[PDB]
């Protein structure tokens, strides 16, 4: 049940919600007020979605998806077969999100240390929200959301993205990549920095921090190190799916049509617009 | 085809390789246990890995894990109910006793050590050639508590030295005494520098270092723990 | 407003660190640079010294090699002239022998033939900073850790370029470079074989590369929030668990019903990420050469 070092951890106190009630653990787990919030919205959810997949037919998992309401019931709400179903289950999950989101706080404060965590995961919950609210809202109606479901979901990536062309050509989804291929490199390298040191060459020392830190100048004659390399970390990420959410947010409000089009902006400066040659001349 | 040869020998891996990965992290803090220290029955299925030794490096011996686990240090905790899952209350000083958002590791009680041999950490005062380089020098600002009194004053910066970083402050008591603060839980300001885990009266009782131009370990851990925790145990205090 | 340690609030500084002197040959090594206290707001001033070095140099040599033979042709391109160089700057492209030739390395040089050279730069420049990476692990008596996960990036490069053209038996079928140009390969090897979302592989190498941004995030914070009992000691941390050590792994069993230790958090990352162009590579590889079609495969998976 507990860790070696566990037990003078296990103190009262730090919820925000309701006192010593819910204060207590399941097994490893700890229930919040919020550990109850989100087993409660977890456990709704899950029921509408097998109920989606009774009026679906199927129970294969590959099969079943949960269509939002389709463009004609805008942002009303639809019948439960016919869009009802998946905007409660969005509520839901929601519901779930913000919920796991506030229990981290208070594991945080029970701890002692900072808010880091619950703060790096709002930025997934407000991906997400960006593509089943924020987006559809502006746009007018749940139908631009996409669908649960494991392929069906793929499908909707797929063909929105191709409503504007080749998507590559998206601006902010440009940026966005780069930051996703930027941050797998920078812990691809991490994870091995450290590693190496503290898995030497054999029967050889524990190597040091500067020897970490000296084999980056070596090699590429720069060193973040190690107060630094774990604030690029946390800071990449949040960063990539920062740009993810804008590159849709524009997509479709702002800009509806083709992205590659958008780009005739630089090539039609008119210091060059004009000039006879290159690919565009 | 190739294909789903392929595709069915890496889910094969891939289920070795977490298994793999997660007895790696079993290392520590295992096996489980009771409330009262006993061994607990269920480990779960992972096994304990078969287990690591590491050669520290300046003669300072070795560490093989898994091994042995104790809290070599008295708990002053009491159960709160008849059944495993709740709370246990401290049942004295959280702060003085060093439970809670209080709790420190008995590390060693030697420093860190840079590379080459000598300490990761010092006052820099001592620290040769060490000067700060951007934002505002603390040496010298007042420093003030959550309930927005004054506690103190700093009377230098204790730099790491080949990260070449502020680690703590050093704070002159009206005492005349002084205690480390961790860098990471002060804000630095125009002309003070606020604390706020910690009101002025619970300063003297931030853990004194035995050496003065010198941290252990298990120094470090009984500050930072000590001040961490009273962003709990001090709140009471907490003026906004 | 509690202090969050994103950036540093109060900067120091000291005699530059010249490192540790393990079996560098010290005489590689170069003199300390500047020291940016814009870069020290994040982490650390210290720019240099670097180890050059025979392996070093060749492969620099040739990374501008590479670069430089794409450039002029760009050059050659935009009929010399700046503005048009301006321009059209992504819409240039130096591409592959047409398939006619093939595997052939006699393509025109205005064909396909200056393509071969940039990439024969680019074998060099690559493979000899992989050995690089290694060397300096050697050289300090460190792990190799950061040669192997580098291997991973260089297998989905070496497929794309090398061995899938080769294994399709024409140069045609790698990548242009070019910025626009890798673009539109990309978006259309993925029409021709119809729809990468049903490679597997593919699938897979997206759910670590998601992870990947999801672990940093989850790593990256953790230290953070514990760097208040000096978290991001990780060394000593491994060698002497610290209360920053336990407050990490308890914050996790009690969020999520299990936990890492130090050393081990960090092999939970590299395999994380290794794993990123180690599926992907495969993927590529298969694709084209043994399925023609991943939505006709996905259909009877044989
Ligand atoms: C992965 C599968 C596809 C592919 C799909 C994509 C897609 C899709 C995208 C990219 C993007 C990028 N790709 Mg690609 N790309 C592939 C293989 C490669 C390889 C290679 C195998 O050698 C290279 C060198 C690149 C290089 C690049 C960069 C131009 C760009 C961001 C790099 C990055 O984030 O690195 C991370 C970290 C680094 C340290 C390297 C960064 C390199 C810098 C210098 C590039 C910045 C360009 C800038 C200088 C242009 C001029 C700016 C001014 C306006 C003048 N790609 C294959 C063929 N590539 C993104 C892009 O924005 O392209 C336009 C993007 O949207
Ligand atoms: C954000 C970008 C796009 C999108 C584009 C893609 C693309 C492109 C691909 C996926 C893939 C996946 N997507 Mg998606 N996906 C989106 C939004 C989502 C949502 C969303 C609700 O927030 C979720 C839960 C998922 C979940 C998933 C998984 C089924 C799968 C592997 C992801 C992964 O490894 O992440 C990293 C996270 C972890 C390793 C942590 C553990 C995650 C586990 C696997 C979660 C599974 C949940 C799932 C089975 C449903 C449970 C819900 C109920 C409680 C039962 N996507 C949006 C629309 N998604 C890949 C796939 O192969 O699936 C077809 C793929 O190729
Ligand atoms: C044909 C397809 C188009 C295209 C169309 C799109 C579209 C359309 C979208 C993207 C989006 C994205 N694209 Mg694109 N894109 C293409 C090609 C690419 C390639 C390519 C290789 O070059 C790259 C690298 C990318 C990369 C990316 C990312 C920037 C981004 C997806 C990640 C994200 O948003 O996280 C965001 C993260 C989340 C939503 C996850 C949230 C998870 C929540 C909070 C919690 C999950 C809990 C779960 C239920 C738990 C289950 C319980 C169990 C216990 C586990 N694209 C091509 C050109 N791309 C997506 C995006 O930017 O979204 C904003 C998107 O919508
Ligand atoms: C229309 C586009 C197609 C598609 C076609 C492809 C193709 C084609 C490929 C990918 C690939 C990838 N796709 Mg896809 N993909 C689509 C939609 C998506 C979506 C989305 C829908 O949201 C996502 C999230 C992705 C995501 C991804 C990545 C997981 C994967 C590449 C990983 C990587 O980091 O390589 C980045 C890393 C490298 C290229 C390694 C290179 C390392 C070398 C050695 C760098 C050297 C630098 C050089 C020497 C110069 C020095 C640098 C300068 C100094 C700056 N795809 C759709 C279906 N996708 C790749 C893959 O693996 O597929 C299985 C691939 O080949
Ligand atoms: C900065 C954003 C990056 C990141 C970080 C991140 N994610 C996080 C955290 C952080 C900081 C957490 O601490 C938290 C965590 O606890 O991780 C272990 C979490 C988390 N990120 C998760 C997943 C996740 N994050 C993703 C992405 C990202 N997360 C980014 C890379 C993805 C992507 C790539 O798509 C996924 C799939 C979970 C493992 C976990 C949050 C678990 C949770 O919220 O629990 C509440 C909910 C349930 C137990 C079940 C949901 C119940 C629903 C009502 C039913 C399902 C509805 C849903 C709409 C189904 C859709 C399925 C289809 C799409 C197939
Ligand atoms: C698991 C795969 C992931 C990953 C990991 C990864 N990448 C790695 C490593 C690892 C573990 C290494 O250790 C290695 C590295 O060296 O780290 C810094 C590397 C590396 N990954 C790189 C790039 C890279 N990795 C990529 C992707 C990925 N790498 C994935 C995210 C991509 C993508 C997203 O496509 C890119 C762009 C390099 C930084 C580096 C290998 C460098 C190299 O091989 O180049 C040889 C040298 C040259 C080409 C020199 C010429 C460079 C320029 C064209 C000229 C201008 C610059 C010049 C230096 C100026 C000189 C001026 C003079 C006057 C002095
Ligand atoms: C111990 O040493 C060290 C480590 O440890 C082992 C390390 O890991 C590393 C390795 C780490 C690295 C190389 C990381 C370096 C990081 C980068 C180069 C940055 C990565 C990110 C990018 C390339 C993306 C750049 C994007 C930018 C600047 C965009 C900025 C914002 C905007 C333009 C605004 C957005 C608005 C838009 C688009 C509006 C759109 C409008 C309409 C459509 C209308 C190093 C060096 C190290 O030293
Ligand atoms: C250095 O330090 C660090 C640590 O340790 C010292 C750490 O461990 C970690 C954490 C990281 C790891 C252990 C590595 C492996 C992790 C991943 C690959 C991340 C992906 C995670 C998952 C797939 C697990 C997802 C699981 C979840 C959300 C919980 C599973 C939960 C259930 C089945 C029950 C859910 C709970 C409910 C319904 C409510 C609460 C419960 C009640 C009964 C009420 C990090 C980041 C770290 O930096
Ligand atoms: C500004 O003015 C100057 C003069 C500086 C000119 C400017 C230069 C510019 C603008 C250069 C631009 C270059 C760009 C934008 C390059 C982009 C490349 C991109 C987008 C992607 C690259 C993907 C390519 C890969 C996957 C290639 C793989 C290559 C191989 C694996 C090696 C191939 C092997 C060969 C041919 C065999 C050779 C022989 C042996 C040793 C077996
Ligand atoms: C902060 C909660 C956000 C939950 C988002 C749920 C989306 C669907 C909600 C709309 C349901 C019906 N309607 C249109 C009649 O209001
Ligand atoms: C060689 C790769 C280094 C990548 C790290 C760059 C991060 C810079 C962040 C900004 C630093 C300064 N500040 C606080 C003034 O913004
Ligand atoms: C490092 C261990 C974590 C690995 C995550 C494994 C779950 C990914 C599931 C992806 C679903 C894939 N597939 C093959 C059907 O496309
Ligand atoms: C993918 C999530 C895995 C989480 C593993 C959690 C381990 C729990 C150990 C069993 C505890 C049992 N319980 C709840 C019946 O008391
Ligand atoms: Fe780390």
């Amino acid at each position: 049940a507990l860790l070696s070092f566990e037990r003078k951890y296990r103190v009262p106190g730090g919820t925000l919600v309701g006192g010593n009630l819910f204060d207590f653990w399941v097994g490893p787990f700890y229930v919040g007020f919020f550990g109850v919030a989100t087993f409660f919205f977890a456990a709704l959810g899950i029921i509408l979605i097998a109920w989606s997949a009774v009026l679906q037919g199927t129970w294969n998992p590959q099969l079943i998806s949960v269509y939002p309401p389709a463009l004609e019931y805008g942002l009303g709400g639809a019948p439960l077969a016919k869009g009802g179903l998946w905007q409660i289950i969005t509520i839901c999950a929601t519901g779930a999100f913000v919920s796991w989101a506030l229990r981290e706080v208070e594991i945080c404060r029970k701890l002692g240390i900072g808010y880091h965590i619950p703060f790096a995961f709002a930025f997934a919950i407000l991906a997400y929200l960006t593509l089943v609210l924020f987006r559809p809202v502006m746009m007018g109606a749940w139908g631009y959301a996409f669908p649960y479901g494991i392929w069906t979901h793929l499908d909707w990536v797929s063909n929105t993205g191709y409503t504007y062309g080749n998507f590559h050509y998206n601006p902010a989804h440009m940026i966005a990549i780069s930051f996703f291929f930027t941050n797998a490199l920078a812990l691809a390298l991490h994870g091995a920095l450290v590693l190496s040191a503290a898995n030497p060459e054999k029967g050889k020392e524990m190597r040091t921090p500067d020897h970490e830190d000296t084999f980056f100048r070596d090699l590429v004659g720069y060193s973040i190190g190690t107060l630094g390399i774990h604030r690029l970390g946390l800071l990449l990420s949040l960063s990539a799916v920062f740009f993810s959410a804008l590159c849709m947010i524009i997509t479709g409000t702002i800009w509806f049509d083709q992205w590659v089009d958008w780009w005739q902006w630089w090539v039609k400066l008119p210091w060059w617009a004009n000039i006879p040659g290159g690919i565009n001349g | 085809d190739l294909a789903s040869l392929a595709i069915y020998s890496f889910w094969i891996f891939l289920a070795g390789l977490i298994y793999y990965l997660q007895t790696e992290n079993m290392r520590e803090g295992y096996p489980l246990e009771n409330e009262d220290g006993t061994p607990a029955a269920n480990q779960g299925p992972f096994p304990l890995p078969k287990p690591k030794t590491f050669i520290l490096p300046h003669g300072r011996g070795t560490l093989t894990v898994p091994g042995p686990e104790s809290e070599d240090r008295p708990i002053a905790l009491a159960r709160t109910a008849v059944s495993e899952g709740f709370p246990h209350a401290p049942t004295g000083d959280p702060m003085k006793d060093g439970v809670g958002p209080a709790s420190w590791v008995a590390r060693r009680d030697l420093p860190e050590l840079d590379g080459h041999g000598h300490n990761k950490i010092k006052p820099m005062k001592a620290a040769a050639g060490f000067h700060v380089s951007a934002g505002k020098n603390p040496i010298g600002l007042p420093v003030r508590g959550c309930d927005l009194e004054i506690a103190g004053k700093v009377v230098d910066i204790w730099v790491d030295i080949p990260e070449q970083m502020a680690r703590f402050l050093e704070v002159e008591l009206k005492d005349g005494s002084t205690r480390l603060l961790p860098m990471q839980m002060v804000k630095v300001q125009s002309n003070r520098v606020h604390v706020n885990a910690l009101s002025s009266d619970l300063f003297a009782g931030i853990p004194t270092i035995k050496s003065p131009t010198e941290v252990t370990l298990l120094e470090e851990d009984k500050i930072c723990g000590y001040v961490a925790g009273g962003l709990m145990y001090a709140a009471p205090k907490r003026k906004s | 407003a509690e202090y969050q340690n994103i950036f540093s609030q109060v900067q120091v500084r000291g005699p530059a660190d010249l490192g540790m002197t393990e079996d560098v040959n010290l005489a590689n090594r170069s003199g300390v640079g500047p020291f940016s206290t814009l870069l020290g707001w994040f982490g650390n001033a210290q720019l240099g010294p670097i180890y050059l070095g025979s392996l070093g140099v060749l492969s620099l040599f040739s990374g501008l090699m590479w670069f430089f033979t794409i450039g002029i042709w760009f050059w050659y391109q935009a009929g010399w002239n700046p503005a048009v160089f301006l321009r059209d700057l992504f819409f240039f492209s130096l591409e592959p022998p047409a398939p006619e030739y093939g595997l052939s390395f006699a393509a025109p040089l205005k064909e396909g033939g200056l393509w071969l050279i940039a990439s024969f730069f680019m074998f060099v420049a690559v493979w000899s900073w992989w050995g690089r990476t290694y060397l300096r692990a050697q050289a300090l008596g460190m792990g190799k850790h950061t040669a192997w996960a580098f291997l991973s990036a260089i297998w989905l490069w070496m497929v794309l370029g090398f061995i899938r053209p080769i294994l399709m038996g024409s140069w045609s079928e790698a990548v242009p470079y070019g910025i626009f140009s890798h673009l539109d390969w990309t978006n259309n090897f993925s029409l021709v074989h119809g729809n990468l979302f049903y490679n597997p592989f593919h699938g897979l190498s997206i759910a670590f590369l998601y992870g990947s941004a999801l672990l940093f995030a989850m790593h990256g914070a953790t230290i953070l929030a514990v760097s208040r009992f000096g978290g991001e000691r990780e060394l000593e941390q491994i060698a002497d668990r610290g209360t920053a050590a336990e407050r990490a792994a308890l914050f996790w069993r009690w969020t999520m019903g299990f936990n890492a230790t130090m050393e081990g958090i960090h092999r939970w990352a590299i395999w994380m990420a290794v794993l990123v162009t180690l599926t992907g590579g495969i993927g590529i590889l298969l694709s084209g050469t043994v399925v023609d079609n991943w939505y006709v495969w996905g259909q009877n998976h044989g």
